[PDB]
């Protein structure tokens, strides 16, 4: 309530209980703290509250996302909060935009990019590597490449064509692979 | 065409104004009321010669709880701004023995752009008087030449976020150094 620590904040945000965020406005403003500080982020990977909220989705809808984003923008670090990259070597570079895309939630990626989400953050962690290089899923190290590689044409269309910020399909990742190269990389020989 | 992304990380001692430099290059206005300790998750559009580069800025501190997280920002770096203070002589003898070994070990084979910040403060009366109280003098340009010589820095120049001198040129040089892939 009057004291908001890290485990309590994650406990609230996992369940999506929006009402418990009613006291979130004073505690930060009384203490001149930010959501991006080391106090409120996971120490293992550097994950912040927004990726935790996007990871734990109830029927594809988490009502605490708009409230969290509004409190972040009133705090004054909205830009620094939207795209908080992971820090662990096993998930380096992953962004809340990547988690939104990987969850096949068009509404959340729409609401996230329109307010300052970077559409070129390269998820170049050890988990996002080709299976022959100690990894599980290589989608091209890019939000647009990921959306194209998870068979989500609507989100690809939105990312390419949106008044807020467009990710050009000619952009190359760290490996230099473009969206077409990633789409070839994920391909199998199966018909489907 | 399609802008290429290059990662710049700025390393310097405490109270050197590296974050101030980042803000003054970002918004073209020095924040005299609030200076965040670190500026993070920013991309800036720059052009050098017929190319568009998105420069991703990373800031490292050591005041508290940041020294342990400094190694986390080293891997997959593209260019480093290794900075010191012109108005602080003690900011030059700490350059080679503690910054250099860890930056070389963690992220080897990268260009080094060592710079000196607050170039206007070397002629300030207060700083000169305080330095001469204990028999010290402002960091001379010869000191910068020696620093560039002994560490093999790509280039060194003086920038002052107060008077907005050469910051665009400094970042253009940093991006140019990042352009060659070893």
């Amino acid at each position: 309530l009057k004291v908001f620590n890290r485990p309590i904040l994650f406990d609230i945000v996992s369940r999506g209980s929006t009402a418990d965020l009613d006291g979130l406005l004073p505690f930060l403003l009384t203490h001149k703290k930010r959501l991006t500080d080391e106090e409120f982020r996971e120490p293992s990977t550097g994950k912040t509250c927004l990726p935790k909220a996007l990871l734990n989705l109830s029927n594809g809808r988490n009502d605490t996302i708009p409230v969290l984003l509004d409190i972040a923008e009133r705090t004054g670090n909205m830009r620094e909060f939207i795209n908080s990259p992971f820090r662990d070597i096993y998930y380096r570079g992953q962004t809340a935009l990547h988690i939104a895309i990987e969850r096949r939630c068009k509404h959340y990626v729409e609401l996230l990019v329109a307010q300052g989400a970077d559409v070129h953050a390269q998820a170049r962690g050890r988990f996002f590597q080709p299976k022959d290089e100690g990894g599980y899923f290589y989608f091209g190290e890019l939000p647009l490449s990921l959306a194209a590689c998870t068979n989500q044409p609507h989100i690809v269309n939105y990312l390419t064509e949106n008044p807020h910020k467009k990710a050009d399909m000619r952009r190359q990742d760290s490996r230099g692979n473009t969206v077409l190269h990633a789409l070839v990389a994920i391909a199998d020989n199966t018909r489907e | 065409m399609a802008a290429i992304r290059k990662k710049l990380v700025i390393v310097g001692d405490g109270a050197c104004g590296k974050t101030c430099l980042l803000i003054v290059f970002s918004k073209d206005q020095f924040p005299e009321v609030y200076v965040p300790t670190v500026f993070e998750n920013y991309v800036a559009d720059i052009e050098v010669d017929g190319k568009q580069v998105e420069l991703a800025l990373w800031d490292t501190a050591g005041q508290e709880d940041y020294d342990r997280l400094r190694p986390l920002s080293y891997p997959d770096t593209d260019v480093i701004l290794m900075c010191f203070s012109i108005d602080s002589p003690d900011s030059l003898e700490n350059i080679p023995e503690k910054w250099t070994p860890e930056v070389k070990h963690f992220c080897p084979n990268v260009p080094i752009i060592l710079v000196g910040n607050k170039k206007d403060l070397r002629n300030d009366e207060h700083t000169r008087r305080e330095l001469a109280k204990m028999k010290q003098e402002p960091v001379k340009p010869e000191e910068g030449r020696d620093m560039a010589n002994r560490i093999g820095a790509f280039g060194y120049m003086e920038c002052s976020a107060k008077t907005k001198d050469g910051v665009r040129e400094v970042f253009e040089m940093a991006t140019r150094a990042a352009l060659q892939a070893r």
